[PDB]
C-alpha cells in the first residue's frame, strides 16, 4: 500500500497461449491475480539478490486476440481447443476445454528497496528486462524480441526525486510510450454506488453486475442507455468458504508448509481508461491485500482516482 | 403430518410408475419392493438414497473432469468491504446442485414436495416434529431416515485436493503464505447462467423483441449480452455434477470482460493522399459510434442537467481519447513517411501521423521533413470540434452550451501541448 | 435375404400409385394370399399387409424374398435421408434442397449420426 | 518413501508459433520483407467416396445417393504465384534447470529427486538429448508436411544473446536424415549450446527460420483448429487454418510435438522411426500407444524404481525419462 | 487378418489454383505479362423455365407469375475486346512413395499392403498411369468447359528443376484425343518424367500453361463457389466465381479431376470416354455409378480381395487400384 520511489517500466510484452478463461464467469483478458502473482514470483526470483521490493503492475494490453471462433451464425463465441495425446489406449476420452489468448501487455512495477541507494539505474532494469524473459505471466509464455527495432527500453523511472514539472514530464514522457494501450483499474465504489441506485427491489451486487456490463436497451414509453464507460467484470480475488488448516493435514496439497483454504472468487468491477487519463502512472498499481481473520484474499488498486 | 397424511402420494407415486414397466415375475418383485419400502419403508429408500451420493453447493469436479477429491458445498459468505459480489449472498434461488456420486437421482427426489409449505424439509436436520411418525415404524427405521436426510449436507469430513485442482499461493503482507484452492461456484454458475437464459430468450424477451420492433411500446430491464463464449463441461457425457441437464450439457456460458479493442484491426487513413493528403477528415467506425451516441442526447436540460454534467462532457473527452488512440495507432505500424508520388499533405498537416527521419534528410530538416510542433492539427481539431457538434446562434443563452464550448477549446488546447512533444 | 432389409425397403421408398407394371400384378395376386388384392395401391399399404402376412406366419421366405425384391426393382424414387455421415473422415453432413446437395453440418461418427436422426427424423 | 502426490515439470524448451511468409528462393536472405500466406476460403464438392456399409450399397440407391454431392468450404493457404519458397520463422527459447519440479508435495521425495537428477548430469551430459533436439532444429521436422516434396529445405538458427545475433548457423534439411541421428560438427556445436542452455544458469535464445522451395503457387499446410461445436445453422466450415495476424501459423505445441519426437528406444519396434516423447508413449497418427504398463517401460514405473527403490535403468531409458522431465507433465 | 481401423493416404499429384489471364494470340511466346481476367457482376433477368407440377399450371397464375420476373445478379468472366485467347496457369508437382499410408493403425496390415504396392511397382511400374495422366496433361482436359468450341488449344509443359526450366513440351492439344489413349513419341518423355517422379526417382514439378482461343471478347468459366442464398434482395447475387487476388481461376481440385480421368476399365463400357478414378467410381453428370458394389469391381472391394485374401485381380484393374492410391484418402474402417 506503500508509494513507490520508482516505476520500473517493462516494455512491450508479447506472451502467447495464455489463460483467456481466468475466472468461472469471466472469459476476455486474465486475471490481475496473475499479474500480481507474476510480479511476486518474479520478486521472489530476482529482487532478493537485487536488494528491492516489487508490488505493484500496470496492465495496459497494447493488443489482444482470443482463439475463439463464431460458429455459422450464431450470437456467441467458443473456444478453440488443442488436441491432447491419447490414453494406455487410443480414445481421446477426456477434453476438458480451456481458451487461450495472445497479448501484448506492457507492465510497470513499482520499486520500493535500495534502487539507487545502492545500485545503479540502468543496470537494474536490464537484470529485471532478462529475468522476466525467463518465465511465463499468465499461464503462456513471455515471448522475447526477436524481430526488427531492437527496443530493450526498461525505463527505471525515478519518482520521489527531482522538481514537480520535470516529475510531470517525466510522467508524460513514459505515458508516451503506453501509446496504443488500455490502462485496468478497479472501480468498487462505482459500483457500490450502482447499486445503491437500483436498490429499489433488491441490492444484489451479482445482479448489480449482471446488469451494468450489458447494453440495457430501453426504449420511450427508443434508445439505449448512455454507456458510461469501458466496464468489465474482472476477477477481484478470492473468498473463502472453509477455515484454516494445518500444513500436512489436508490430503493432497501442494505443499506440506503452508496452509490451505478452499476458496471461492469475487467478481469486482474495471475499466480500460486511457493512460493520459490518469494524473500520476503510480495511481494505477494493482496490490493484492489480505485479511486472513475472515476469508477476504483481494486484489485491487488503491488510490486509482 | 408430512410422512402419512401428505406423503402418501409422494409415495405411491413410486409404486405407480412401478406398474407401467410390468412383467410377470420380475414386475411383481418390483411392486413388491415398492410396496415394501412406500407403505411405510419410505424412511428406509429415503436413507439409501441420502447414503448414495452427496449434496454439493460448489463442486471442484468442473475444473479437472478426472480429479477426484473434496466438494464442499459450505457457505461463501464474505460480509467485507463494499466492492466484492459473489456468491456469498444468494439466499433464495440457491440451487443444491448435488453431483457427488449421483448414480440414482430418485435420492434426492423423496422429501422434495414436503418443503413447499410443510415443515419436514427444514425438520429434515434436526427438530423432527415427524421424524419419527414419518416412517412410522420403529427406531431402526426412523433412525436410518434421519441418518440418510442428515447425509444431503454430510460433508466427508477429511478435507482432500488433488494434483490437477488449481492450489495457489496467496502472499501475506509481511508473513507466510496461504495455499488456495478454489472450488466451481457451481450454485452460482447456474443462478447467473438462469439470469442470463432468462434475459436473453423466453416468454419476456420475445415480447419485449415486439415492444422494441413494433410501434408498440414497453421499455423494461430487457438487454443484450454480446461476446459471450461458452464452455463445455463433460462434452460428450455432462455428468460431472447435477444441474447439467438435458439442454445445460456442460454450458455455462461467460460474460464478456476482453479489452478495450479486443476486436481486429482495421483503418482507413494511411500514408497517400487519399488518405493522409485530406488534412481535416476525422473519422473512424468505433469513433462514429461514440459520435451517434454523444450527438444522439445532445441536449442541455435542466432536470437532465443533473446526469448531462457527466454524460456530456464525458463523451467529449472518449472523442478526444478514440482520435488520440487512432494516432497512435495509425503511425505505428506504417513506416512510410517521405517524398513519394500522392504525399504532398502527409508533410504538413500529417505533423501527427509522421513517419520517422528520411535517408536522404538536409541540414535544416526540422521543418521540411518534420516539423517540431502540430500545426495544421490545432485548426483541424477546432474544425472537427465544430462540424461534430451543430452550435447555432443561440448556443450561449445559459452557461450549458458555453461550457461544452470552453471544454472543447481547453481540450483541443491539452491535445496540442501533447501533439507539441511529438516531434521530440 | 434378410428380414430387417424388407422392412427399410417398405420403409425408404417414397408412396407411389400405379407403379405396378401389368406383369408384376399378374405375378402378384396369384403370389401372394388370397386375402386382399392390390389395384391401385400406395407402396406402404402393399408392403405392409405383406410385411404383416409375412409375421403372422401364413406364407413362406423365398415367396416374401422374390416379392419384396420385385417391390424393390419395380420402385426407382427413393426419399431423402436428410443426413449423410462420410465414415473415414468422420463427418456429418445435412441435405438441403435450395442447394440440391448436402452441406456440412457437425463433426460426429455414427453415434452422433443415430442421435441426429433420433432427434430430427431419419428423413426429409 | 512414498512417491509426492503432486509432482509437475515446467515445460522447457518452448516454441513460438512457425509464422509463414512467401517469396522467391533467391531472395532468401532479404527476407525479413516477405509477405505473409493468408488463409482464404474456398469451396469444394465431392461424390461419397467413404467406404459405405456393407448392407445400404443397393444397385439403385447408390445412384439416387450420387446424384446429390456433399458441399462444403474449406479453407486453404496457398504461396502466391509469383513467390517459389515458404519461410516458416519462430523463436526457441531452452530454460534450464530440467529436473527441478515446479509443484512437488514430499520434501525428501524432491531432495532425492534432485539428486537423482545431479547424479545423471554429472555422470553422462545432455550432448545426447541436446544432439537429438539439434537434429530435430537441423532437419526440419517443425514443418510437418510443408517438408515432404520439397527439393530444397534449409534452416538458418542464429542464438541471439540481448537483441543482436550472437551465433548463426546453416543447415541442408533433407541431406539430413529424418530417421537415423548422425552427428555433425556444427550440429555438436549447437548442441553443447542447446546443453549450456538447459542447465541450470538461463534461457538461452534461438530464432529458426526455415525456408522449403515448395513449388512456384503450390499449397502449404498451417496447423487445423479444434471447434467442437461448428454452430447449427446452414454455414458450418469443416477445415479451418490457424492465423495470429491474418498470417497463417503453425501451433506452438505442433513445433514443440515436432522437437520432442527423440526416442528410439520404444520395445514394439526398430524401423518406424522416433516417435515423440511422451508417458506410455503413444503416436496420435497411428492411434496406439507403445509403452504400455504390461511391459515396465514406461516413464511412470521408470522415474518410481529409479528414484525410490535406487534402481537404475538402462542408459537408454535413464535418456527416455531425463527427456521426459525436459518436456514436463503434470503427475 | 482384417483392414486397418485407421488407413490414409496423402495425395500424391498436387496441383495449384489454374489461374486465368487473357490476351492475343501468335504473341502468346511472350505471354508473362498478359492482364489477367477479371471478375465482372452483371446483372440478368430470368423468367419461369422450371417444370411445372399441375398444381400451378392454371392460365392464371402463370401469366401472374410471367409478369414477376427473376432479377439477380451474377459474377461473369469475359476476355477483353482485344484479347482473343485465354491462358490458364499452375504447377503440379508429383510427389511419389504411392502406396506408403500416412497413418497406419496395424503394422501386419501395412507391411502387407507395402508388400503387394512392392510387387506391383517391380512386376509393372507406373508407366501405364503416367502415360495416362501425362494424356490428361497433354489434352488440356483441365480447361474444362473453355475447351469445348476453342479454335485452337496449345499446351506448354515445362520443367522446373531449380527454377531453371530444363525440358519443354508444346502439344496440340485438339491433335491428340479427348477419348483413345495412343501414343506419341513426344509425350512418351513426359510420361517417362511422371514415371519418375512417381517411382521415387527425383523431384518432379510442371508448370502447365494452356492457350486456348476462344474468341475476341467471349466468354471464359473459371471455378464456381457457393452461395448460402438464405434469402434474396431486389437483386441479390446468385452466382459467384473463384478469384485469387482479384484474377479469376480453377480450383486446384477440379484441375486435378481432369488429370486423373484415366478410368476406362469399368465393366459397363470402355467406350464411351474414361471417368474419374474414385472408389464406387461415379459421375454427378451421369448421375450414376460405374464399379457398382454389387459387382465385385468397385475400389473397396478389389483392395481387400488384394491385400488380404491375396486375389491378385486383372492387370487392368491394379492399375486402378494403384491409381486410387494415387488419389488419396482414409481407407479401411
Amino acid at each position: 500500500v506503500t508509494d513507490p520511489e520508482a516505476l520500473l517500466l517493462l516494455p512491450r510484452l508479447s506472451i502467447q497461449n495464455a489463460n483467456a478463461i481466468s475466472s468461472p464467469l469471466t472469459w476476455g483478458f486474465p486475471s490481475p491475480g496473475a499479474f500480481t502473482g507474476f510480479v511476486h514470483a518474479l520478486q521472489r526470483r530476482v529482487g532478493i539478490s537485487l536488494d528491492i521490493e516489487l508490488d505493484g503492475v500496470g496492465i495496459v494490453c497494447h493488443r489482444f486476440e482470443a482463439q475463439i471462433s463464431q460458429p455459422a451464425g450464431k450470437r456467441t463465441k467458443v473456444f478453440n481447443l488443442t488436441r491432447n495425446p491419447l490414453n494406455r489406449d487410443g480414445s481421446t476420452a477426456a477434453i476438458v476445454e480451456e481458451g487461450r489468448a495472445h497479448l501484448e501487455v506492457s507492465l510497470l512495477l513499482g520499486v520500493h528497496g535500495d534502487g539507487l541507494d545502492d545500485h545503479p539505474a540502468q543496470e537494474i532494469a536490464r537484470q529485471v528486462q532478462e529475468q522476466a524473459g525467463a518465465m511465463r505471466l499468465a499461464g503462456g509464455s513471455i515471448l522475447p524480441w526477436c524481430n526488427e527495432r531492437f527496443p530493450a527500453p526498461n525505463a527505471e523511472l525515478l519518482m520521489l526525486g527531482g522538481s514537480d514539472e520535470q516529475r510531470r514530464k517525466n510522467q508524460r514522457r513514459l505515458t508516451r510510450r503506453l501509446l496504443p494501450g488500455f490502462a485496468l483499474v478497479s472501480r468498487e465504489a462505482l459500483l457500490q454506488q450502482h447499486l445503491e441506485t437500483l436498490r429499489t427491489t433488491l441490492p444484489e451486487a451479482t445482479t448489480l453486475d449482471a446488469l451494468l456490463d450489458l447494453c440495457r436497451i430501453n426504449f420511450e414509453p427508443w434508445q439505449v442507455r448512455d454507456k458510461p464507460g469501458w466496464l468489465v467484470p474482472i476477477p477481484a480475488g478470492y473468498n473463502a468458504l472453509s477455515p484454516l488448516y494445518l500444513p500436512g493435514e489436508v490430503r493432497n496439497a501442494r505443499d506440506r508448509e503452508t496452509p490451505l483454504r478452499f476458496v471461492e472468487n469475487l467478481f469486482g468491477l474495471g475499466e480500460w481508461l486511457s493512460p493520459h487519463r490518469v494524473a500520476a502512472l503510480s495511481d494505477l498499481l494493482w496490490y493484492h491485500h489480505a485479511e486472513p481473520d475472515k476469508g477476504l484474499y483481494r486484489w485491487s488498486t488503491p488510490r486509482f482516482v | 403430518q408430512e410422512l402419512r397424511q401428505f406423503i402418501e402420494s409422494f409415495i405411491q407415486e413410486r409404486l405407480q410408475g412401478k406398474l407401467d414397466k410390468l412383467h410377470p415375475d420380475e414386475d411383481d418383485k418390483r411392486q413388491t419392493l415398492l410396496a415394501t419400502h412406500r407403505r411405510e419403508a419410505w424412511l428406509a429408500d429415503a436413507a439409501r438414497r441420502v447414503g448414495q451420493l452427496q449434496l454439493v453447493t460448489h463442486t471442484l469436479k468442473p475444473i479437472h473432469p478426472d480429479a477426484r477429491g473434496s466438494n464442499l458445498h459450505s457457505l461463501p459468505q464474505a460480509p467485507g468491504q463494499p466492492g466484492l459480489a459473489g456468491s456469498h449472498e444468494l439466499g433464495d434461488r440457491l440451487v443444491s446442485d448435488v453431483v457427488g456420486n449421483a448414480a440414482a437421482l430418485d435420492v434426492f427426489k423423496f422429501l422434495s414436495l414436503q418443503y413447499q409449505g410443510k415443515n419436514l424439509l427444514n425438520w429434515l436436520t434436526e427438530d423432527s416434529a415427524e421424524a419419527v411418525q414419518a416412517l412410522s415404524d420403529n427406531a431402526e427405521q426412523a433412525r436410518e431416515w434421519r441418518q440418510a436426510f442428515i447425509g444431503i449436507t454430510a460433508v466427508k469430513g477429511a478435507p482432500a485436493s488433488h494434483s490437477l485442482a488449481k492450489q495457489l499461493y496467496f502472499p501475506l503482507p509481511g508473513s507466510g503464505y496461504h495455499l488456495l484452492a478454489p472450488l466451481f461456484p457451481t450454485s452460482l454458475v447456474h443462478h447467473v447462467h438462469a439470469l442470463l437464459r432468462e434475459a436473453r430468450f423466453g416468454d419476456a424477451a420475445k415480447a419485449a423483441r415486439e415492444a422494441r420492433s413494433r410501434q408498440e411500446s414497453w421499455p423494461h430491464g430487457f438487454s443484450e449480452y454480446p461476446n459471450l463464449a461458452i464452455q463445455k463441461f463433460g462434452g460428450t457425457k455432462p455428468q460431472n455434477i447435477s444441474q447439467l441437464n438435458s439442454e445445460r450439457y456442460g454450458e455455462n456460458w461467460l460474460l464478456p470482460s476482453l479489452p478495450p479493442h479486443w476486436q481486429r484491426q482495421d483503418q482507413r487513413a494511411p500514408i497517400r493522399h487519399s488518405s493522409v493528403f485530406e488534412h481535416d477528415f476525422g473519422r473512424s467506425p468505433e469513433v462514429s459510434r461514440l459520435t451517434r451516441t454523444l450527438q444522439r442526447l445532445l441536449a442541455k436540460t435542466r432536470h437532465n442537467n443533473f446526469t448531462i454534467r457527466r454524460y456530456r462532457a464525458q463523451l467529449v473527452g472518449q472523442i478526444c481519447d478514440e482520435a488520440l488512440q487512432y494516432a497512435a495507432r495509425l503511425r505505428e505500424l506504417e513506416p512510410g513517411w517521405s517524398a513519394t508520388p500522392g504525399c504532398q499533405l502527409h508533410d504538413a498537416e500529417q505533423l501527427w501521423l509522421d513517419p520517422l527521419r528520411a535517408q536522404t534528410d538536409e541540414t535544416f530538416l526540422q521543418r521540411r521533413l518534420r516539423g517540431d510542433w502540430p500545426a495544421e492539427v490545432g485548426n483541424r481539431f477546432a474544425n472537427w470540434l465544430n462540424r461534430a457538434v451543430s452550435s447555432d446562434s443561440q448556443i450561449l443563452g445559459s452557461p450549458e452550451a458555453a461550457q461544452w464550448s470552453q471544454e472543447l477549446s481547453k481540450e483541443l488546447t491539452m491535445f496540442k501541448e501533447i501533439l507539441e512533444d511529438e516531434r521530440d | 435375404m434378410k428380414k430387417i432389409e424388407m422392412i427399410e425397403i417398405s420403409q425408404n421408398r417414397q408412396n407411389l400409385t400405379a407403379f405396378l407394371h401389368i406383369s408384376e400384378i399378374k405375378a402378384i395376386n396369384a403370389k401372394l394370399a388370397d386375402g386382399v388384392d392390390v389395384d391401385k395401391k400406395s407402396f406402404d399399404e402393399i408392403c405392409s399387409i405383406v410385411l404383416e402376412q409375412y409375421q403372422a406366419k401364413q406364407i413362406s421366405n423365398k415367396q416374401a424374398s422374390e416379392i419384396f425384391e420385385t417391390l424393390a426393382k419395380a420402385n426407382k424414387s427413393f426419399k431423402i435421408e436428410k443426413f449423410r455421415c462420410s465414415h473415414g473422415y468422420n463427418e456429418i453432413y445435412k441435405y438441403s434442397p435450395d442447394h440440391e446437395a448436402y452441406l456440412f453440418y457437425c463433426k460426429g461418427g455414427q453415434g452422433q449420426l443415430n442421435k441426429l436422426i433420433a432427434e430430427n427424423g431419419r428423413f426429409m | 518413501l512414498s512417491t509426492a502426490s503432486v509432482l509437475a515439470f515446467e515445460r522447457k524448451l518452448d516454441p513460438s508459433d512457425a509464422l509463414m511468409s512467401a517469396g522467391a528462393w533467391a531472395q532468401r536472405d532479404a527476407s525479413q520483407e516477405w509477405p505473409a500466406v493468408t488463409v482464404r476460403e474456398k469451396s469444394v464438392r465431392g461424390t461419397i467416396s467413404n467406404r459405405l456399409k456393407t448392407k445400404d450399397r443397393d444397385p439403385a440407391k447408390l445412384d439416387a445417393s450420387i446424384q446429390s454431392p456433399n458441399l462444403q468450404t474449406v479453407d486453404v493457404a496457398n504461396l502466391p504465384s509469383d513467390a517459389d519458397t515458404l519461410k516458416v520463422r519462430f523463436t526457441l527459447r531452452v530454460l534450464g534447470g530440467a529436473g527441478t519440479p515446479s509443484a512437488c508435495n514430499d520434501a525428501a521425495y524432491r531432495d532425492k529427486l534432485l539428486q537423482t537428477v545431479a547424479t545423471y548430469v554429472n555422470e553422462q551430459g545432455f550432448a545426447e538429448l541436446a544432439r537429438r533436439y539439434a537434429h530435430n532444429l537441423a532437419n526440419a521436422r517443425f514443418l510437418w508436411r510443408n517438408r515432404v516434396g520439397a527439393e530444397a529445405v534449409e534452416v538458418r538458427i542464429n542464438h541471439i544473446r540481448q537483441g543482436e545475433v550472437a551465433r548463426t548457423w546453416r543447415f541442408d534439411a533433407l541431406a539430413i536424415g529424418l530417421r537415423d541421428f548422425k552427428a555433425d560438427a556444427e550440429l555438436d556445436a549447437l548442441a553443447e549450446l542447446i546443453a549450456s542452455g538447459l542447465s541450470g544458469s538461463g534461457h538461452v535464445l534461438l530464432e529458426v527460420v526455415a525456408f522449403a522451395r515448395i513449388g512456384d503457387g503450390q499449397e502449404v499446410f498451417p496447423s487445423q483448429e479444434l471447434i467442437l461445436d461448428k454452430g447449427d445453422k446452414k454455414g458450418q466450415k469443416s477445415k479451418t487454418l490457424y492465423s495470429v495476424r491474418d498470417a497463417a501459423a503453425i501451433h506452438s505445441q505442433k513445433i514443440g510435438n515436432a522437437l520432442r519426437t527423440i526416442d528410439t528406444w520404444y520395445p514394439d519396434e526398430d524401423g518406424l522411426g522416433p516417435i515423440a516423447v511422451e508417458p506410455y508413449g503413444s503416436v496420435t497418427s497411428q492411434g496406439k500407444a507403445y509403452r504400455q504398463p504390461k511391459q515396465k517401460l514406461d516413464f511412470y514405473t521408470l522415474l518410481d524404481n529409479w528414484v525410490l527403490r535406487d534402481e537404475a535403468p538402462a542408459v537408454e531409458q535413464q535418456h527416455y525419462v531425463i527427456a521426459n522431465l525436459i518436456r514436463g507433465g503434470v503427475f
